């Protein structure tokens, strides 16, 4: 019964490693120091093709 | 986009097609005069081409179309190897193709009806750029979308891989060298590839990203040409690991940087294609206003002359020829 | 848990390029501070103005 | 043991073996559905066999028994391996014969299968002027009509 169980089990820690995997990718991904006026262009185009809501508060770069 | 000293094509050529790619014969011809290619979406055409520069008796162009093969999904890309033969009664043909499926195509042909076809694997994401590493051209370097630079052989079987940092957008033979490769990374990392012992020579950092395309110049080593952001920058070895010049090459996104077959001061680089009718800039070097200007309707291809300093720029079912300086 | 300073030394084989995966190495996550690595690089140069306040690009670069 | 004996043979491809051995599973399945959830479905990752390959497999299932809008749901799910050109022409001449034209035209227009034969560009000018896209039958056959073929 043991084996037929880990059958099923590998698929989906495969697909929770997966996730895990994009997620560390991520925190190892570095980003670029882009202008705020080309964000909120970016916004603005994301609102008006209805994939975003705007919402700001506080938006920061960092050095 | 750059406007200084526009003008038409020197050269129009009337196609029955929309041109998708074309571009010149690089070296190593059987015979003297301008072998060309351009294939669109289900149909490759060679054909040779003559010039009044050339030939006198050639008025004009005279351009005779050698074969149109039927091809199946979109070429998007093609390669030469300067091993061809116009010549004898056995013209060589090996030349290779990447198509709107991601895999890379061989076909060898000898104008005596024998036609037969490599397929060649690809890898993870769509090959980017693909050349033939031998000044006479036997493997083929390409990069693609997996940050991984695969040689191949003739048969399809992975002569080498190299682990990049970002998807190589363009991959360059070094004509003037023997196996020294470049590798370009959208981050703006150039790398020099001793094929010949699979060491990694030198590297340059390009400030300007993303980058996509660059080439060596033809008739110098020392200048490495490229356009990253929406400016034209060279770099002199072995001074830099930094724009030594950068000057703006189109104000829109710029998309390639050629370098005369047989200039080591004049190149030519394409506006973003389409949109605005892109324009070709021809520059000369210590001038970041182009030296000629073209116009394409759209953008789709950018060739030299194996030793005229002539430029070539596809467009609808066109194509368009202007001639710089030295 | 508390971290003392980032890993020290790194010896790199001829296998691949010092300068990207020294680049790598210094612009790694969590590791060192950048106020420290204006202070290496007016010391390296023998003495220089401040190089505070950059850009993730043109730090890059200035390094 | 006859199927067993299938991977004695001549193996040109694990995964068309694999293919094969999953769809005989499947089909003890729909013989007998038994408990909502079974190990035996977890074959294809057992041996490592594509998804895209997976979705092809559930696809040539419905073709198989007849459900041909499922099928070309399955077959045009993306991130899928793009199928060999026999199939295609086998594919769209059944569609064709079921009187399916707009399914076999969903399917050109996503798959974009390849026409390089006069058989082929027969078969999808066919299929659009049965889909009435005389527009585009007419320009490909200018494209195409060669010396011989026109």
């Amino acid at each position: 019964q043991l084996l037929h169980s880990q059958q099923e089990l590998i698929p989906r820690a495969a697909q929770l490693l997966l996730s895990y995997y994009m997620i560390r990718w991520g925190s190892q991904c570095l980003a670029c120091a882009v202008p705020v006026d080309l964000l909120e262009s970016n916004l603005q185009h994301l609102s008006v093709l209805e994939l975003s809501d705007s919402q700001v508060e506080k938006r920061r770069y960092t050095s | 986009m750059k406007q200084d000293s526009a003008s038409n094509a020197t050269y129009t050529v009337d196609c029955e097609d929309y041109v998708h790619v074309v571009e010149f014969n690089p070296f190593d011809s059987g015979e003297a005069g301008s072998l060309l290619a351009y294939g669109g979406i289900s149909y490759v055409v060679i054909a040779s081409c003559r010039f009044q520069e050339e030939d006198s008796t050639v008025e004009g162009i005279e351009f005779k179309t050698l074969k149109t093969f039927h091809h199946g999904e979109r070429v998007v890309a093609i390669a030469w190897s300067p091993e061809t033969r116009c010549d004898a009664l056995l013209p060589l043909l090996r030349f290779a193709t990447a198509a709107g499926d991601k895999k890379i195509r061989i076909f060898t042909s000898d104008f005596q009806d024998k036609n037969e076809y490599k397929v060649i694997e690809g890898h993870s994401g769509y090959i980017n750029d693909l050349v033939f590493c031998s000044p006479e051209g036997t493997d083929i370097a390409s990069v693609g979308d997996d940050h991984t630079c695969r040689i191949w052989d003739l048969d399809g079987k992975q002569i080498a891989m190299f682990i990049l940092r970002s998807p190589g957008m363009s991959v360059a033979w070094h004509p003037e060298g023997a196996f020294k490769l470049m590798v370009a990374e959208k981050t703006g990392t150039i790398r020099f590839y001793d094929l010949t012992t699979h060491q990694a020579i030198l590297s340059l950092e390009s400030v300007q990203v993303p980058l996509m395309s660059a080439d060596w110049c033809v008739r110098n080593t020392l200048r490495i040409g490229a356009v990253a952001g929406n400016d034209w920058i060279i770099w002199e070895m072995p001074r830099s690991s930094y724009p030594q010049d950068n000057k703006p090459a189109h104000a829109d996104r710029a998309r390639m940087f050629r370098w005369s077959k047989c200039n080591e001061n004049v190149f030519a680089t394409t506006g973003y294609p389409g949109k605005m009718k892109s324009q070709i800039a021809i520059h000369h070097l210590a001038h970041p206003q182009p030296i000629l200007i073209g116009t394409a309707p759209v953008g789709s291809g950018l060739s030299w002359h194996r030793r005229l300093p002539l430029c070539v720029v596809g467009g609808y079912r066109k194509l368009f020829f202007w001639l710089t300086e030295m | 848990f508390v971290n003392p300073l980032p890993d020290d030394d790194l010896a790199i084989g001829d296998e691949q390029e010092p300068q990207e995966a020294y680049l790598e190495c210094l612009f790694a996550p969590g590791r060192f501070t950048i106020a420290a690595l204006q202070k290496a690089i007016q010391i390296l140069r023998k003495g220089s103005g401040r190089v505070l306040d950059l850009s993730w690009e043109e730090l890059k670069k200035e390094v | 043991h006859a199927l067993l004996d299938v991977y004695l043979l001549e193996n040109a491809d694990e995964m068309s073996k694999h293919a094969i051995t999953i769809y005989f599973l499947l089909d003890i399945m729909y013989s007998f559905p038994d408990k909502p959830d079974s190990s035996i479905e977890s074959f294809p990752t057992a041996f490592f066999v594509p998804g895209s390959l997976i979705k092809l497999i559930q696809g040539f299932w419905l073709l198989d028994h007849n459900d041909y809008q499922n099928s070309v749901d399955c077959i045009l799910n993306p991130a899928s391996s793009r199928v060999m050109s026999w199939q295609h022409s086998q594919i769209i001449e059944n569609l064709l014969c079921h009187g399916d034209s707009r399914q076999a035209l969903r399917y050109l227009q996503v798959m974009k299968p390849v026409a390089t034969t006069s058989k082929e560009v027969k078969l999808h000018m066919t299929v659009l002027l049965a889909n009435r896209s005389i527009l585009e039958a007419w320009n490909l056959q200018r494209l195409h009509s060669s010396r011989l073929n026109v």
